[PDB]
């Protein structure tokens, strides 16, 4: 079934995606947003939050 | 100040941990290191061991 | 005593951004399972239970992956048993209102949190009763149940008539 | 100390083709019925592999400096336990880091100095005449070392000191990788019935060990053991055997490798990405 199936897998790469998101820097030096909390203090790293 | 019947949604859920463990080895276990004490010689200051 | 050989050594530390490699912290805490707790093991800071799981990890490997590739599996460097890792909050909280000028009493339904109280299909749903009998439903739930005010009169939870 | 050779007749280098061969573990987590990609230093599927060798059956004996790239494929159809060991460093004269990867019969030890390395380091088998077990005495491998750091012992792992001429009944892989001075070693053994011409299995390979010297490889060379029997009138000039060995030298190139895990998380299968335009569309599709 094409109908029944696309409906399906779209949505699960789309979701899959969102957390391959995630997983992308943004250009910044890090990914996870408590890394950079740890090594850098706040003050200077609010750029890399935002 | 009127609401009618319906489901609604407010704000969210978060069960917060209470405690924290960290459990790095299972038992101390130093590494070998008594020759920078006992040796047979050591270095001078012009050129000392690092 | 004064011109004698002294073996001087100086040991100096470091300031700067690297995880604590060289650290004298305690060897092993009490371990705690089935509980939301946080744990720190070498590579993560994590927030959520430890079950007991029934896979057995290769022995050169310390962190598992799944298909959406999150650590959702750890090995316990202690005695080498494996234990998952699931969040402990999951979606939101819910009120359920008879409307204006009927009632005033509500009930709070929980979206995907397992638990006056019924255990719902849905999640959890507090302040309503629950009625084995089953009439036409208007304030809709999830997965086949409905929130209705019947008969004094409370709130009450049942499966919807088709 | 060490003894120079005497010219003789040798016999050309052969190039075989790979056939599925070169797949490790590129992490340390655990994946389970799942078709993850990551770009890591593997050998491509199909490869144009060296292969040198080592059977008497004649005087073959070349173990040529081969330069050390970013990351070596070495695989070993070890049948007698002929080979021994591999030495690494760059210019091989007591100035750098060399290292000495020796598997001694008794234990194996991970020594990394300046040895002094000489043109042609080997290890010397003698045959006692009252004794019939075949022992180890000329341990000619370096002159002297100044100073160094790191040091490791491996596990006792025994070995064979007889050599015969049959067929190989046993195969060895090893990776050497550099990354970040970061030394990095990968080894499976798998049996087999082969001479010749690898069979197109899959297996992938387990670390042993994980060594941080953090020092620049460029050269590397690998080290054999030759018998000294009544037949052989024991000199190392031009009377000598080696029994029968094979061994490929294969180099990795920085290539995306899709991996194929199952219920127990374990590699089974490995699709490229830059080989076949097949394998590209399986790879891109992830399935
Ligand atoms: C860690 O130490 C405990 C207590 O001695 C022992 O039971 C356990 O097997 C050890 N785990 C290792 C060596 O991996
Ligand atoms: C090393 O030297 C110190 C001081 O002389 C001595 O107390 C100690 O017993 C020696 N050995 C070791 C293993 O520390
Ligand atoms: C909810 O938790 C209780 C006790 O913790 C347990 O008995 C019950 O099985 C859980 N519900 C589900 C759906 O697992
Ligand atoms: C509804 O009736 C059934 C009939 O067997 C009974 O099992 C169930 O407990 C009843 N539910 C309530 C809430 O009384
Ligand atoms: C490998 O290279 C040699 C010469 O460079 C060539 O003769 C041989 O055909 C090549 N093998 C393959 C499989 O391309
Ligand atoms: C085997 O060779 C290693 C390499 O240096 C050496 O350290 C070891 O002593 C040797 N074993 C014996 C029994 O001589
Ligand atoms: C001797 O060891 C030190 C490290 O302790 C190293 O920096 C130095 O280069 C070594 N000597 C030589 C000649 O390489
Ligand atoms: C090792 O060699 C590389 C390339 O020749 C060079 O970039 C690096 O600085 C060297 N490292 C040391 C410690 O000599
Ligand atoms: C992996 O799973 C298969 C399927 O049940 C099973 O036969 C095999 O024993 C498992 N391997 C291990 C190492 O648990």
């Amino acid at each position: 079934l094409g109908k029944l199936q696309d409906v399906v897998n779209q949505n699960a790469q789309a979701l899959n995606t969102l957390v391959k998101q995630l997983s992308s820097n943004f250009g910044a030096i890090s990914s996870v947003l408590n890394d950079i909390l740890s090594r850098l203090d706040p003050p200077e790293a609010e750029v890399q939050i935002d | 100040f009127t609401v009618e019947k319906g489901i609604y949604q407010t704000s969210n859920f978060r069960v917060q941990p209470t405690e924290s463990i960290v459990r790095f080895p299972n038992i101390t276990n130093l590494c070998p290191f008594g020759e920078v004490f006992n040796a047979t010689r050591f270095a001078s200051v012009y050129a000392w061991n690092r | 005593v004064g011109y004698q050989p002294y073996r001087v050594v100086v040991l100096s530390f470091e300031l700067l951004h690297a995880p604590a490699t060289v650290c004298g912290p305690k060897k092993s805490t009490n371990l705690v399972k089935n509980k939301c707790v946080n744990f720190n093991f070498n590579g993560l800071t994590g927030t959520g239970v430890l079950t007991e799981s029934n896979k057995k990890f290769l022995p050169f490997q310390q962190f598992g992956r799944d298909i959406a590739d999150t650590t959702d599996a750890v090995r316990d460097p202690q005695t080498l048993e494996i234990l998952d890792i699931t969040p402990c909050s999951f979606g939101g909280v819910s009120v359920i209102t008879p409307g204006t000028n009927t009632s005033n009493q509500v009930a709070v339904l929980y979206q995907d949190v397992n638990c006056n109280v019924f255990q719902t299909r849905a999640g959890c749903l507090i302040g309503a009763e629950h009625v084995n009998n089953s009439y036409e439903c208007d304030i809709p739930i999830g997965a086949g149940i409905c929130a209705s005010y019947q008969t004094s009169q409370s709130i009450i939870a049942y499966t919807m008539s088709l | 100390q060490c003894v120079n050779l005497t010219t003789r007749t040798q016999l050309p280098p052969a190039y075989t083709n790979s056939f599925t061969r070169g797949v490790y573990y590129p992490d340390k987590v655990f994946r389970s019925s799942v078709l993850h990609s990551t770009q890591d230093l593997f050998l491509p599927f199909f490869s144009n592999v060296t292969w040198f060798h080592a059977i008497h059956v004649t005087k073959r004996f070349d173990n040529p400096v081969l330069p050390f790239n970013d990351g070596v494929y070495f695989a070993s159809t070890e049948k007698s336990n002929i080979i021994r060991g591999w030495i690494f460093g760059t210019t091989l004269d007591s100035k750098t880091q060399s290292l000495l990867i020796v598997n001694n019969a008794t234990n194996v030890v991970i020594k990394v100095c300046e040895f002094q390395f000489c043109n042609d380091p080997f290890l010397g088998v003698y045959y006692h005449k009252n004794n019939k077990s075949w022992m180890e005495s000329e341990f000619r491998v370096y002159s002297s070392a100044n100073n160094c750091t790191f040091e490791y012992v491996s596990q006792p792992f025994l070995m064979d000191l007889e050599g015969k001429q049959g067929n190989f009944k046993n195969l060895r892989e090893f990776v050497f990788k550099n990354i970040d001075g970061y030394f990095k070693i990968y080894s499976k053994h798998t049996p087999i019935n082969l001479v010749r011409d690898l069979p197109q299995g899959f297996s992938a390979l387990e670390p042993l060990v994980d060594l941080p010297i953090g020092i620049n490889i460029t050269r590397f060379q690998t080290l054999l053991a030759l018998h000294r029997s009544y037949l052989t009138p024991g000199d190392s000039s031009s009377g000598w055997t080696a029994g029968a060995a094979a061994y490929y030298v294969g180099y990795l190139q920085p290539r995306t490798f899709l991996l194929k895990y199952n219920e127990n998380g374990t590699i089974t299968d490995a699709v490229d990405c830059a080989l076949d335009p097949l394998s590209e569309t399986k790879c891109t599709l992830k399935s």
